[PDB]
């Protein structure tokens, strides 16, 4: 990619992130304007300020002076600082430069403002119901619940073996309670099911690994 | 003020067309350039082109060239976006965004709220109820398979049931269908006496079901 | 370089309350030629607001007529709201009858 | 009526 | 009298908002009589004087495939210039071109002018003589040379010492009850105290035709070039121009100033008096 960003970055209230927009290798930093806009949940993308240098800049009227653009020549990249962190600051953030006939954006970077501890999942596993290997599908529901910072990483073991083939897995959505959950899908024939001794719901959240299992 | 304000969502299939319309208020209509960028669900920003609304001029980006057509009703301050032999890689939220004359800062000034586009073979088709069975706290769902679009509403009770409901968010299988789970962790010695029934509806196809969910 | 605009708020003939004018904003010696310009009443933006074509001075220097068809009252205010590169907020000239 | 054929820079 | 005929032309690179822009303007003396956006609907050479509007479909047809072949040269020079001084795809650059020629009371050739810009700096200018060229800088020096080669200074000389002045004389003769008409400036004086000490004495020239006036305060006899505040001349909107000179004077001194106007509309120069 010619803009890469970083998936996502974290950091506590009062504090400072460093936000960066890398430009592909012999692509110069140095000539372009660097726009950054901030994107908040259900609504379109806003322009925060344009960098091309210290004498060539640009930063909106609405935009508080906590928020700054640099380049970094040595890494090739842009810079978005924010300075004493607010909650308010949470959003999707993306740079974009004209290149080649072209606007071009960066994947974006999703920004949390620590506002809460590390809350370990709970983690529910149900087995196929009856009622479904009936009609000759089977279904094992994984719900991951009560989670901060709001990120897993899920995986299924057939009698202990990796199972990649058949998983369906939601992004992380916001609970009323201000935390996260997800669910897993893992999808089988009723003959894959009743084959195994033991399924395994294994979802890992900040290094910690919560596992359930269901057998038949 | 300035205002952009869009059509509705949209459901297509593959190799059909979708014509959005992004109407304009508060500056003169001709005196600005509109461009187009895309936005696919949980994903980055991708930009389209540009219609000069005074002159009828366009141009598109190498990727949707032979596909796009961007037009503009100055009687009625509404520009155009028309995208043809749509695939589902083309499912996206749609922005219309108005660019600056003053160039110093903001290149997009003012956006539209978005207009999302969803690019599927499947027809409408309601849900595949099935009972999440629970085994001093116990857990307990259902789970609404296979249908098609979003969204379907879930309650428990006829609503008498809000306290530990949570309704996940739909997870889109390979199939081109959606499917979620709605769950209610409960007292375990209410499961023997207290009765719990989920109801679905799902609006598009108009079917609604009531599902009692009992142990084992 | 890069030149500020010079504004003029005036009309096409003498102000005569309840009389039928053309209010003007000329904006001169600027530079570069991206320039925005709103002519104002009681501080709402006249939607009908047309300009000249875009030409230059000596030194390069552009400028443009921005006019609209407007009847001088005793109590409404006119003014003209300027934005170019050169500026860190939008300028506001204001008509004055005397000039 | 403005200058018919002019050369590239 | 002595006339002239002038074209502007503005070329402005827009990444990423757009193509680049092209306005054509074209003026006899003070009028514009025809215009050329490439921002607007029609994409021709468009009517902006009435004497203009009896040229024939083939005048109209010549305009805008010249004027469009005008905008198409300027464009490829943006970014030629671009290459020349090492500037970024993402900036914006500005070249502007401006040629004419002046004729006498007779209707003969005066003199003829070409000069370029760019980013609102000299380039490039054909010299007195109509046979070489006047390069800014370096890169200007490569535009000189291709020119040079390419006999640019001889194709200008023919056009602005034939065809230019048989056209300026045609719009002069179509356009008479206008064009060759001067309209003098309609003067008055207004009073405006600043305290018990001092007063604003302000000359209005209004209506006149065309925009070269000169206001000159005085004080029994002498210039006040130094204390005279001088507005730019505006256009009135209907084809005339506006003007005013002020000058701050002792609250019992307004007899001791007059102001003179000099305008070709006026047979003798006017002197206002409060």
């Amino acid at each position: 990619a010619v803009l890469t960003q970083p998936s996502s970055l974290s950091a506590s209230p009062g504090a400072s992130a460093s936000l960066t927009c890398t430009l592909r290798s012999g692509i110069n930093v140095g000539p372009y304007n660097i726009y950054w806009y901030q994107q908040k949940p259900g609504s379109p993308p806003q322009y925060l300020m344009r960098y091309k240098s210290d004498p060539d800049k640009h930063q909106g009227s609405a935009v508080p002076s906590r928020f700054s653009g640099s380049k970094d020549a040595s890494a090739n990249a842009g810079i978005l600082l924010i300075s004493g962190l607010q909650s308010e600051d949470e959003a999707d953030y993306y740079c974009m430069i004209w290149h080649n006939n072209a606007w071009v954006f960066g994947g974006g970077t999703k920004l949390t403002v620590l506002g809460q501890p590390k809350a370990a999942p709970s983690v529910t596993l149900f087995p196929p119901s009856s009622e479904e290997l009936q009609a000759n599908k089977a279904t094992l529901v994984c719900l991951i619940s009560d989670f901060y910072p709001g990120a897993v990483t899920v995986a299924w073991k057939a009698d202990s073996s990796p199972v990649k083939a058949g998983v369906e897995t939601t992004t992380p959505s916001k609970q009323s309670n201000n935390k996260y959950a997800a669910s897993s899908y893992l999808s089988l024939t009723p003959e894959q099911w009743k084959s195994h001794k033991s399924y395994s719901c294994q979802v890992t959240h900040e290094g910690s690994t919560v596992e359930k299992t269901v057998a038949p | 003020e300035v205002q952009l304000v869009q059509s509705g969502a949209e459901v297509k299939k593959p190799g059909a067309s979708v014509k959005v319309s992004c109407k304009a208020s508060g500056y003169t209509f001709t005196g600005y350039y509109m461009h187009w960028v895309r936005q696919a669900p949980g994903q980055g920003l991708e930009w389209m082109g540009w219609i000069n609304p005074n002159s009828g001029g366009t141009s598109y980006a190498q990727k949707f060239q032979g596909r796009v057509t961007m037009t503009r009703d100055t009687s009625t301050s509404t520009v155009y976006m028309e995208l043809s032999s749509l695939r589902s890689e083309d499912t996206a939220v749609y922005y219309c965004a108005r660019v600056t004359t003053v160039i110093a800062g903001p290149v997009f000034d003012y956006w539209g709220q978005g207009t999302l586009v969803t690019v599927s073979s499947a027809s409408t088709k309601g849900p595949s109820v099935f009972p999440l069975a629970p085994s001093g706290t116990a857990a307990l769902g259902c789970l609404v398979k296979d249908y098609f679009p979003e969204p379907v509403t879930v309650s428990w009770n006829s609503g008498a049931l809000t306290s530990g409901v949570h309704t996940f968010p739909a997870v889109l299988q390979s199939s081109g269908l959606y499917s979620l789970s709605s769950v209610v962790t409960v007292p375990s010695s209410s499961l023997g006496t207290q009765t719990y029934i989920c109801n679905v509806n799902h609006k598009p196809s108009n079917t609604k079901v009531d599902k009692k969910v009992e142990p084992k | 370089i890069q030149r500020t605009p010079k504004i003029q708020v005036y009309s096409r003939h003498p102000a005569e309350n309840g009389k039928s004018n053309f209010l003007n904003c000329y904006v001169s010696g600027f530079h570069p030629s991206d320039i925005e310009v709103d002519l104002l009443k009681n501080g709402e933006r006249i939607e009908k607001v047309e300009h000249s074509d875009l030409s230059f001075s000596k030194d390069w220097s552009f400028y443009l007529l921005y006019y609209t068809e407007f009847t001088p009252t005793e109590k409404d205010e006119y003014a003209c709201r300027v934005n170019h590169v050169t500026l860190s907020q939008p300028k506001i000239v204001k008509w004055d009858r005397d000039m | 009526a403005i200058f018919q054929s002019s050369m590239t820079k | 009298g002595s006339h002239s005929m002038r074209y502007f032309y503005t070329s402005v690179s827009r990444p990423g908002r757009g193509e680049p822009r092209f306005i054509a303007v074209g003026y006899v003396d003070d009028t514009q009589f025809v215009r050329f956006d490439s921002d607007a609907a029609s994409q021709r050479m468009e009517p902006r004087a009435p004497w203009i509007e009896q040229e024939g479909p083939e005048y109209w047809d010549q305009e805008t495939r010249n004027v469009k072949a005008q905008s198409q040269t300027d464009r490829v020079d943006l970014g030629t210039l671009r290459g020349y001084y090492n500037q970024s795809e993402d900036g914006s650059h500005t070249i502007q071109i401006m040629y004419g020629c002046d004729v006498g009371p007779d209707g003969r050739f005066l003199r003829g002018y070409r000069q370029d810009a760019y980013d609102g700096k000299d380039y490039i200018a054909l010299n007195e003589d109509l046979r070489s060229w006047t390069a800014a800088d370096m890169a200007a020096q490569i535009t000189k040379r291709k020119w040079e080669a390419a006999h640019a200074a001889e194709q200008q000389r023919a056009y602005l010492e034939g065809r230019c002045v048989e056209w300026l004389r045609r719009y002069l003769e179509n356009g008479k009850e206008t064009l060759q008409r001067t309209d003098p400036p309609k003067t008055h004086m207004t009073h405006h105290p600043i305290s018990d000490h001092e007063a604003t004495l302000r000359c209005w020239a209004l209506g006149f035709y065309p925009a070269e006036i000169t206001l000159t305060w005085q004080r029994d006899g002498e210039d006040q070039t130094q204390d005279t505040e001088l507005v730019e001349t505006r256009p009135a909107g209907d084809g005339t121009f506006q003007k005013w000179a002020a000058v701050v004077v002792p609250s019992g001194e307004e007899q001791r100033y007059t102001c003179h106007v000099q305008h070709e509309g006026l047979p003798k120069p006017l002197t206002l008096r409060w």
